[PDB]
């Protein structure tokens, strides 16, 4: 609210938000699997919600 | 009267904790697959 | 430089072709993921031989014995080299092998079995 | 055909299937880019429909 506005119509293309990190980091292999543990944990639905 | 109603009425279990309620559907998944492996490492009560 | 290629009989993704008893090769598989894994090697370059799993299971791990059943026991034994099937991601497979980006999304869902009269007006 | 069941309800996760390879393979890091080509030129949406 306000809600002075609507979404119509169905999705053109189907994306996801990525965390990103630069090449070489040591961050990108552990970050896939963190991902990978909070959807098992059911964590980012609740964050969602 | 009753032509009413009917007219009124049809102008109105359909979910998972509504199947989680219900013990006598049975319900069952693929034997080797994600969806058994979900349902078993999942956390949610449902 | 061929691929082997791991697939399961799961419509609409792979299945056989009509009097499939004559059919043979990989010409006696049709379907989306035999498509895709056709544009697949095309834009590699690399050669596939579409195969199915004995076993017939996707794949999972038993937990007492660690043991890999299915593509997902194929690929990290060896038997195999590549997976264009209806494989879905988890945390458990991606900690054995290595996954692509999704081609496809989906969701879990649930199946169940599913005319004015002339002289309704008496109804 | 022959239409003799129904979907019931929403979707209760959401996932995706995902091309696979073992650990290692030299065949992993172009399927990726065989992906991401064919996702941008929209084939797996013609292939869906």
């Amino acid at each position: 609210k306000p809600c002075d506005t609507m979404k119509v119509g169905g999705n053109l293309d189907s994306k996801g938000y990525g965390i990103a990190t630069p090449k070489g980091s040591s961050l990108g292999t552990p970050v896939n699997l963190a991902v990978l543990k909070l959807s098992e944990q059911g964590v980012l639905d609740k964050l969602k919600n | 009267a009753n032509l009413a109603a009917f007219l009124t009425v049809e102008r109105m279990i359909e979910s998972a904790e509504d199947l989680s309620k219900q013990t006598e559907i049975a319900y069952g998944t693929l034997d080797s697959g994600s969806t058994k492996e979900f349902f078993r490492r999942s956390k949610i009560a449902v | 430089k061929t691929v082997v290629v791991t697939t399961i009989l799961e419509s609409p993704y792979v299945m056989m072709k009509k009097n499939h008893e004559m059919l043979e090769g990989n010409e006696r598989y049709e379907g989306y993921c035999v498509d895709l894994a056709a544009e697949i090697a095309k834009h590699c370059g690399f050669k596939y031989k579409l195969t199915i799993v004995g076993d017939g299971k996707y794949g999972a791990r038993d937990a007492d014995t660690k043991i890999w059943n299915g593509m997902v026991g194929e690929l990290v034994y060896g038997k195999a080299d590549i997976a264009i099937a209806p494989l879905t991601i988890t945390l458990v497979r991606e900690e054995v092998i290595d996954f692509s980006k999704p081609f496809m999304s989906l969701g879990i869902s649930i199946m169940i079995k599913k005319k004015p009269g002339v002289f309704s007006f008496l109804d």
